[PDB]
RNA sequence: UCUGUUUACCAGGUCAGGUCCGGAAGGAAGCAGCCAAGGCAGA
RNA sequence: AGGACCGAACCGACUAAUGUUGAAAAAUUAGCGGAUGACUUGUGGCUGGGGGUGAAAGGCCAAUCAAACCGGGAGAUAGCU
RNA sequence: CGAAGGUGUGCUGUGAGGCAUGCUGGAGGUAUCAGAAGUGCGAAUGCUGACAUAAGUAACGAUAAAGCGGGUGAAAAGCCCGCUCGCCGGAAGACCAAGGGUUCCUGUCCAACGUUAAUCGGGGCAGGGUGAGUCGACCCCUAAGGCGAGGCCGAAAGGCGUAGUCGAUGGGAAACAGGUUAAUAUUCCUGUACUUGGUGUUACUGCGAAGGGGGGACGGAGAAGGCUAUGUUGGCCGGGCG
RNA sequence: UACGGUGCUGAAGCAACAAAUGCCCUGCUUCCAGGAAAAGCCUCUAAGCAUCAGGUAACAUCAAAUCGUACCCCAAACCG
């Protein structure tokens, strides 16, 4: 849902550029 | 108490503004002296 | 008006939450335009370049902020913002 | 260029100029949407414009 | 709250589905600003993450702030890796504590929308 | 001496995950979880 | 009717104390005078130093006035320290 | 294989001084006899910088006043949340002009700044934010006053002023209620309007100015009648039996 | 309901009284110290122009440019 897409998206991704 | 500087823009610019200087011989001498000392701004303009 | 002037008016799409809000809800787009352009010329230029129907253009001027870089005091440049109302039968193109 | 443009008439040059401004417009559009990779393009066109204009003048001038 | 228990289960539920070619194509705004090939090695790094979070005692996970020099020697020894990697894994966990406490305070829309992509001057990448 | 629960690495055993050696066969040091065990208690 | 009376805003500054390296380079607190007029206040203008302006105290002219301020003569002069 | 300079130590000259040398320093120094001097400092209420002293003293800006629970957090007397307490209320409230110029709103940070801490801020960094035919400025018109073609005057510069042309603090067309933003709204949105111009048609038609006349167009004091904003009570409607 | 709000629905919506320093009123009465200018605005015509032009009314139609607009203003943002 919304908290699973806000979990996974910025988890995988915002672990990428940082 | 009431101090000496009570600011006004229209006053400021009619008294010391660019055009006000340029009006007269003396003023253009001011602007001469300033341009000769090489100021950042000559007059008071915005 | 000449077209040559037109293509020089519109700098950039303005992106922000307010922008998106109006674009969705009221059918309106937000533009950074040349500081000197007028409501006439912006109406003309959108109607021409995006080929869609403009109702009215409201504008404002943004004074750039004042910044410090390494103690030095600079001044970000001014610019002009335009709220551009599209007639409702239109749907947006971005080219 | 500039030999290439020199051999074209004034009309074809006006037309090229307009193409160029369309291309330029389109470009800084892409660049302000963050959709540009190749920045070097802006300079390319921004300068070509000048080239064209500088010709128009001398064709009117003399 | 948010622990390395919920981070353990976050990353062990995410080591089933996690991939770098399926999740660098589910966002159009973050793969055009930072490079599209800086994503991750998902299987290597998530099996690393799960390894390192297996090397912990359970109150070292439920209370991540008590992990010190000896704890990181023991964790880095447990899974066969470097103390620096465990350092950067507890770093990653710290960033995610930041983000999910921020998602706790701010409404889901105002903390997902105010999210910013950042460069050091307007010129591309420097 | 049963039961309740406590003690990160630096007492023990199992040692998942992961990691070293090997092409492979397999070994191995051992983090966690568990049981001894040591704190402290119901008897 | 009134340079009338009592009295707030408003204008002022009579006494007392505090303050006196102040909360303030002239104030505060408690009282005091005028308060429909020779009143009071806003915006703008005018008068320039051997001059202004003064219900006149040598008062006032940017916290500097028995002759403003700034630059010049100028390194005035100093039988004085 | 260690110059100048810094720091010691030892020796030597009647004295200003000289020599040697341990450490420091890391690249310049200079015998001899001459030459030229910005040539020697403790004072000048000397000039600049640095560091003392009083002293961890005085002081921390209105004697309107705080208390507790929870949250955040490395750390909460001061921040956010809730609850009681207290002060202003012809203001310590709300809206402008002036003046300022981003201080507005969000996120983030706590060195310096804030007379203490500060997680907070009018502080730092990044982003956003100011939407007008009818609100102002512009614009039309003039006041005092200014500038002022020709002109009069004046050693030169310049002074005065005519026709003009500027100059608001004054005169000149027109929009309201409601809804909305984290931050604009008489501007955006909903509804309902209004004014002045341009072109067009149609019907009618003497139209024309820098000239003429009206209008615009004006004091103080007073009086008190008509009202409205507004408020109080009742009716009304919703809830309450504590 | 992310506990920040979003959406739907929506009662009554009157009367008496009091009442300004606001409005009627740039009025009215009185006094003497006798209380701006000019344009928009209405009308009269000269030069002129006359079936042109131009004026009046209704309907249609277009235009209304630009700049200010945040926030503070009995003040921690103005003058000290
Ligand atoms: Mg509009
Ligand atoms: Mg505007
Ligand atoms: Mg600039
Ligand atoms: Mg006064
Ligand atoms: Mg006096
Ligand atoms: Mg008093
Ligand atoms: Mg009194
Ligand atoms: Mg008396
Ligand atoms: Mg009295
Ligand atoms: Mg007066
Ligand atoms: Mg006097
Ligand atoms: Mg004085
Ligand atoms: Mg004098
Ligand atoms: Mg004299
Ligand atoms: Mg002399
Ligand atoms: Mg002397
Ligand atoms: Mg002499
Ligand atoms: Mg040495
Ligand atoms: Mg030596
Ligand atoms: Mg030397
Ligand atoms: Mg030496
Ligand atoms: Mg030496
Ligand atoms: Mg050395
Ligand atoms: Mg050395
Ligand atoms: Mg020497
Ligand atoms: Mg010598
Ligand atoms: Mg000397
Ligand atoms: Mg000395
Ligand atoms: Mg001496
Ligand atoms: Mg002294
Ligand atoms: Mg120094
Ligand atoms: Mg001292
Ligand atoms: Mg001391
Ligand atoms: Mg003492
Ligand atoms: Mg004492
Ligand atoms: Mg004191
Ligand atoms: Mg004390
Ligand atoms: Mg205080
Ligand atoms: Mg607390
Ligand atoms: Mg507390
Ligand atoms: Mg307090
Ligand atoms: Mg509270
Ligand atoms: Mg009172
Ligand atoms: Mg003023
Ligand atoms: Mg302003
Ligand atoms: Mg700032
Ligand atoms: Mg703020
Ligand atoms: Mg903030
Ligand atoms: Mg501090
Ligand atoms: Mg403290
Ligand atoms: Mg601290
Ligand atoms: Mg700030
Ligand atoms: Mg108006
Ligand atoms: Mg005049
Ligand atoms: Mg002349
Ligand atoms: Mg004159
Ligand atoms: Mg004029
Ligand atoms: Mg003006
Ligand atoms: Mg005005
Ligand atoms: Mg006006
Ligand atoms: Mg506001
Ligand atoms: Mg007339
Ligand atoms: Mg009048
Ligand atoms: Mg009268
Ligand atoms: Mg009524
Ligand atoms: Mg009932
Ligand atoms: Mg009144
Ligand atoms: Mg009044
Ligand atoms: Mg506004
Ligand atoms: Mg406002
Ligand atoms: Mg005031
Ligand atoms: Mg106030
Ligand atoms: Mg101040």
């Amino acid at each position: 849902m919304k908290q699973s897409t806000l979990a996974l998206l910025l988890l995988l991704l915002l672990l990428t550029p940082v | 108490m009431k101090r000496t500087f009570q600011p006004s823009v229209l006053k400021r610019n009619r008294s010391h503004g660019f055009r006000a200087r340029m009006a007269t011989k003396n003023g253009r001498q001011v602007l001469a002296r300033r341009r000769a000392k090489g100021r950042a701004r000559l007059t008071v303009s915005k | 008006i000449r077209e040559e002037r037109l293509l020089k008016v519109l700098r950039a799409p303005h992106v922000s939450e307010k922008a998106s809000t109006a674009m969705e809800k009221s059918n309106t787009i937000v533009l950074k335009v040349a500081k000197d352009a007028t409501k006439a010329e912006i109406k003309a230029a959108v109607q021409k370049l995006f080929e869609v129907e403009v109702e009215v253009v409201n504008t404002l001027v943004v004074k750039g902020k004042v910044k410090r870089h390494g103690q030095r005091i600079g001044r970000r440049s001014d610019w002009k913002k335009a709220y551009v109302t599209l007639k409702e039968g239109q749907n947006l193109d971005f080219v | 260029k500039a030999k290439e443009l020199r051999e074209k008439s004034v009309e074809e040059l006006n037309t090229e100029l307009l193409n160029l401004l369309r291309e330029q417009f389109n470009l800084r559009m892409q660049a302000a949407s963050g959709q540009l990779q190749q920045s070097h393009l802006l300079k390319q066109v921004r300068r070509d414009v000048a080239r064209v204009k500088t010709l128009l003048n001398e064709k009117a001038g003399a | 709250g948010f622990d390395l228990n919920d981070f353990l289960e976050q990353l062990r539920q995410m080591k089933n589905m996690g991939g770098x070619x399926x999740x660098x194509x589910x966002x159009x705004x973050x793969x055009x600003x930072x490079x599209x090939x800086x994503x991750x090695x998902d299987d290597k790094v998530l099996v690393r993450m799960e390894a390192i979070i297996n090397s912990m005692t359970m109150k070292e996970r439920a209370k991540p702030e008590i992990i010190k020099g000896s704890r990181k020697r023991r964790i880095a020894a447990g899974c066969g890796m470097q103390v620096q990697d465990v350092n950067r894994l507890l770093k990653q966990f710290d960033d995610m504590q930041r983000m999910m406490k921020k998602m706790k305070k701010g409404g889901x829309x105002x903390x997902x929308x105010x999210x910013x992509x950042x460069x050091x001057x307007x010129x591309x990448x420097x």
